[PDB]
């Protein structure tokens, strides 16, 4: 679980850093950084495929133009006040991050768990009945009626 | 062999002539009876006239009489002339193993081979026991070779170069007989390497590890620790005994026997570097500067300054860019200053090799998209370069945060599984492989299906190849 | 679905095999970074321009008793080990 | 000449652990041929592999006419090339007239072997005493001398062999008729060139040998693992 | 027979793939071979071996 967290907070650093500076210009608001550079890749591991990339989907209602009001900035404008980001350069990097985290590392960690699982069975059984031990004495260790009168005992 | 002795010795004019009855038993198999009727009596031999014997020994595949005569006495390099290599590899050595040599040489070049290479074109036209060593594991004799082995002094590093040599012409793909006898000899010198270091290692700790950094007056040009790295030789590096020299040089004046946590924490705070939580065995102020001077806390001291680099990186790159670089900008440009006379200080002392790991190409390609940044970034007042630039920013950000999972391989517990990840890569290639097939076959087919006569060449890819790409995180095209 | 699902078997049986081969290869990879680490004098890393500059002030200004010892020493487990071969 | 078979050479390893377990002299010629050659060279792997605890003493008994360079000092001296051997920690030269003299040596040998013997240190198991024991493998005069003058001595406790040329006759032998008897069969080429007036007194000799089996033992065939040294002694 | 252990076997499968690369050795690295497909004059050249 910690190798996968790892790699996934990496991956999820490195996608959320690279779309927002290539997105917006100068966000001064320290919320809308974290919502927008680890909680949006976050959401992208259960199949959100971040929406902000694609400038033909992209109207602007959703925008401020300073931070004022709730709603995220804009991405920096054109002289003809058009999205000055490249199709070509994010669409593919959202490509890339969606397969490596959705599908490749997911289905790392699958193998992973069926691997340990195919070790520790013989194990398991040994260390339950090990850990059975100190219930069976921590209960035995009482003489008392059952619980909602132990106070009384 | 019996019948023919007997009729010789039974002449009593030839029981004078030992040496006769010598080169009579050697000539044929006879061991046991050249032992029980020739040295036995011990009333006479020179230990000096029984050379020509000795070379017959070698030519013609006698490894029990050889063993049998340096158990009654011979120096070797009293034996050995330049005239016996010249005989040896200019006659005795075979011209089909001069052609697996040479198309190793071509097809596979080693510093080591490069070497052999050197000296058997030194004796086709000082280290004697190592030289007549090599000519018995080239011709692939595997049993007097053992007896020569048993003879020498550096015997570890004659191992390891040999299984090196070994499996080096066991890469060559013509004459597989061979390729497989010479990998099995290669097989059974390693592990004669690791269980003879096993044995020197379980006895004495110290002088085992005199052993493994001492380069026996140039035997190949390289060392005992050296050899089985240029070989890949990894069984003989995961041995405990290696193992256990590499950590207690990892962790230098501080014990083994201590909790990790104790060391970052007087890492955290200076002053605590005096306290007894710590034991620096392996005054006050030498414990300063020798705890600076360990590589652990130098390496665990870079990965955080490494961090905070990034977090530098990231916050001028988000928050604070304008059309002249401020401050923090120009901290930020000291750093990868930093960063980079390291980076070309390293490959300066590597060499060329440096080009070879994919790791080391990124980082000196992160660095030239740095200062690629930095000549679209000077030229302001243009609104094009100056967001030119911080596009080359992200980009280059993308690079040094996908160095931290190299960065990041040394640990005990992350570690063995960052080494397992690049074990993937025909697996995830035979995924794209087939997904490409079926995208392709899907959307070509979808968008012949519906429209007609797509002018425009955006509007074919993100039609054909990029709505059956998000269907597989189950868009479901619409 | 189809082709998902297989990629998550072929994971699996590639882990299966590269374990026991995992912590071989990983203390393999140790030896270059303990190295490379330990064939460097300076100090931590701000400050190894610096030391880099006492570099710069290098190129600003400009048989063995105890081998045999040991080789010796070594030739005596030798000799054991050979006993302990022949007597398997 | 000095043949070595790989038994000799277990036993021989075998016997210098022995005492440098047990912390004892070893007394032999000291000459840099054959055996002693190589019981000094199993004193110097001895020497190599632990470097102290105990460190063996092998006392080198010598004729000084055989000696090819002599050099008399008060100053040490660099003997290079009997020859001496390199590796015994202590030598003794006995001192005669002329050069071409053997068995000069063995005088001053057994006498201070019989003052061993008749020496008493109390701190040991023997009963005090410092128990003495002589060893014997090979062939020639000088080994039957020595075995008969050691066991004129009370208490040698001689070991012998089975391998060897007079350790063979005196394992197989155990009167005159069979002296002969294993003495034609078991090594004719030395007795091709021996008078008879000395045959006899070496029938002799073995009958004073043979006066006393029991202060003599000997290793057998079929005793070919360990401990077969600690057994004997 | 469907007797795919007798085809399996190193000796088979020398003579199908010597029979398959053909003029070409096998001790080569295919990378130059498809470089030579590229550009069609360097098959005159010393870098793959047409024994």
């Amino acid at each position: 679980v910690f190798f996968f967290l790892f790699l996934f907070a990496v991956w999820m650093v490195a996608f959320g850093v690279a779309r927002q500076g290539i997105l917006r210009q100068n966000e001064q608001r320290w919320r809308w950084i974290f919502r927008s550079v680890i909680y949006e890749p976050y959401l992208a591991m259960f199949g959100q495929v971040p929406s902000d990339v694609d400038s033909t989907t992209y109207d602007f209602s959703h925008c401020t133009f300073s931070g004022n009001e709730s709603k995220p900035l804009c991405v920096e404008l054109d002289e003809h006040n058009l999205p000055r980001f490249p199709e070509w350069i994010t669409i593919p990097l959202v490509c890339i991050y969606m397969l490596s985290t959705n599908i490749l590392l997911v289905n790392l960690l699958v193998a992973m768990f069926g691997y340990t699982v195919g070790i520790v069975q013989e194990n398991n059984d040994q260390v339950w009945k090990f850990q059975r031990y100190f219930l069976v004495q921590e209960y035995c260790n009482r003489l008392n009626i059952p619980f909602p009168f132990v106070v009384f005992a | 062999s019996y019948a023919l002795y007997k009729a010789f010795s039974t002449n009593e004019q030839d029981k004078d002539n030992w040496n006769g009855q010598l080169k009579l038993l050697l000539e044929w198999n006879q061991l046991d009876l050249a032992s029980d009727e020739i040295f036995t009596n011990d009333r006479r031999w020179e230990s000096a006239d029984l050379q020509e014997v000795m070379f017959t020994a070698l030519i013609k595949d006698r490894p029990k009489f050889v063993r049998l005569f340096l158990e009654n006495g011979l120096n070797l390099q009293k034996f050995l002339t330049n005239e016996v290599l010249t005989e040896l590899f200019s006659t005795h050595f075979s011209t089909l193993v001069y052609r697996n040599l040479q198309i190793a040489k071509n097809s596979y070049n080693d510093a080591l081979l490069t070497f052999v290479w050197k000296l058997v074109a030194n004796f086709r036209r000082r280290h004697p026991l190592q030289a007549l060593f090599i000519w018995a594991i080239l011709q692939n004799k595997k049993e007097l070779s053992k007896v020569i082995w048993e003879q020498t002094k550096g015997c570890t590093l004659a191992a390891l170069g040999a299984s090196k040599l070994l499996k080096t012409l066991a890469k060559v793909k013509n004459d597989i007989n061979a390729a497989g006898e010479s990998e099995e000899l290669a097989n059974e010198y390693e592990t004669r390497a690791v269980e003879l270091f096993t044995e020197c290692y379980s006895n004495d700790e110290d002088l085992a590890e005199q052993l493994l950094v001492y380069s026996c007056e140039a035997w190949g040009g390289s060392n005992c620790l050296e050899l089985a790295v240029e070989a890949t030789d990894q069984h003989f590096i995961a041995q405990p005994g290696v193992q256990n020299f590499l950590s207690k040089q990892w962790y230098g004046e501080i014990s083994r026997d201590t909790k990790n946590w104790k060391i970052i924490l007087c890492l955290f705070i200076i002053p605590l570097v005096g306290c007894g939580l710590v034991s620096f065995r392996k005054k006050l102020l030498w414990y300063y500067v020798a705890f600076f001077t360990s590589p652990f806390v130098v390496f665990s001291w870079n990965v955080v300054f490494y961090i905070a680099f990034l977090l530098l990186f990231a916050y001028v790159l988000l928050m604070d860019f304008h059309s002249v670089p401020h401050t923090p900008e120009l901290i930020l440009y000291a750093l990868v200053f930093v960063l980079f006379c390291d980076e070309v200080r390293q490959w300066y002392m590597n060499g060329v090799n440096y080009f070879t790991d994919l790791w080391n190409v990124m980082d000196t390609l992160g660095l030239f998209y740095f200062i690629a940044g930095i000549v679209f970034r000077l030229h302001s007042s243009n609104k094009s370069s100056l967001y030119s630039g911080r596009v080359i920013f992200c980009l280059d950000y993308i690079i040094f945060t996908l160095r931290l999972i190299h960065i990041f391989t040394v640990s005990r517990n992350l570690g063995p599984k960052i080494i397992m990840l690049q074990r993937m890569l025909i697996d995830v290639f035979f995924f794209l492989f087939l997904f490409a097939v079926w995208m392709v076959a899907f959307g070509v087919a979808r968008q012949g299906i519906l429209r007609q006569n797509e002018q425009r060449w955006r509007w074919i890819f993100r039609s054909v190849i990029y709505e059956p790409y998000l269907a597989m995180f189950g868009q479901v095209p619409s | 679905i189809l082709l998902v699902n297989l990629l998550v078997a072929m994971f699996g049986y590639t882990v299966g095999i590269v374990q026991e081969n995992n912590d071989q290869v990983w203390k393999f990879q140790r030896y270059f970074l303990v190295q490379e680490y330990c064939n460097r004098l300076n100090i931590p890393f701000p400050f190894v321009v610096f030391a880099y500059f006492y570099m710069v002030v290098k190129k600003c200004f400009k048989f063995r008793n105890e081998d045999n010892e040991t080789l010796a020493w070594e030739g005596v487990m030798k000799e054991n080990y050979l006993v302990k071969i022949n007597t398997k | 000449n000095f043949a070595l078979k790989p038994r000799m050479r277990k036993i021989f390893s075998r016997l210098i652990y022995i005492a440098q377990s047990k912390g004892a002299w070893i007394l032999t010629g000291g000459t840099h041929y054959g055996l002693m050659k190589y019981i000094g060279e199993v004193v110097r792997d001895n020497t190599i592999s632990r470097n102290s605890e105990e460190n063996i003493v092998a006392i080198g008994i010598a004729a000084w006419g055989m000696v090819s360079n002599r050099d008399t000092l008060i100053d040490e001296g660099h003997f290079s090339a009997y020859i001496l051997d390199n590796n015994h920690t202590h030598l003794l030269l006995v001192d005669n007239g002329c050069h071409g003299h053997p068995t000069v040596e063995a005088k001053l040998r057994n006498q201070l072997e019989k003052y061993i013997s008749e020496r008493t240190s109390q701190d040991s198991n023997y009963g005090g005493k410092i128990p003495i024991v002589c060893f014997a493998q090979g062939g020639g005069r000088e080994t039957l001398k020595a075995i008969n003058t050691s066991v004129k001595s009370k208490i040698p406790c001689v070991v012998v062999e089975g391998s060897g040329q007079i350790a063979d006759v005196i394992a197989s032998l155990v009167t005159s008729s069979m002296v002969k008897e294993k003495l034609v069969r078991f090594l004719p080429r030395t007795v091709s060139r021996l008078p008879e007036e000395e045959i006899e007194s070496w029938i002799k000799w073995l009958k004073e040998i043979l006066e006393s089996s029991h202060l003599l033992t000997v290793i057998k065939m079929e005793e070919a693992g360990d401990e077969i040294v600690s057994n004997a002694i």
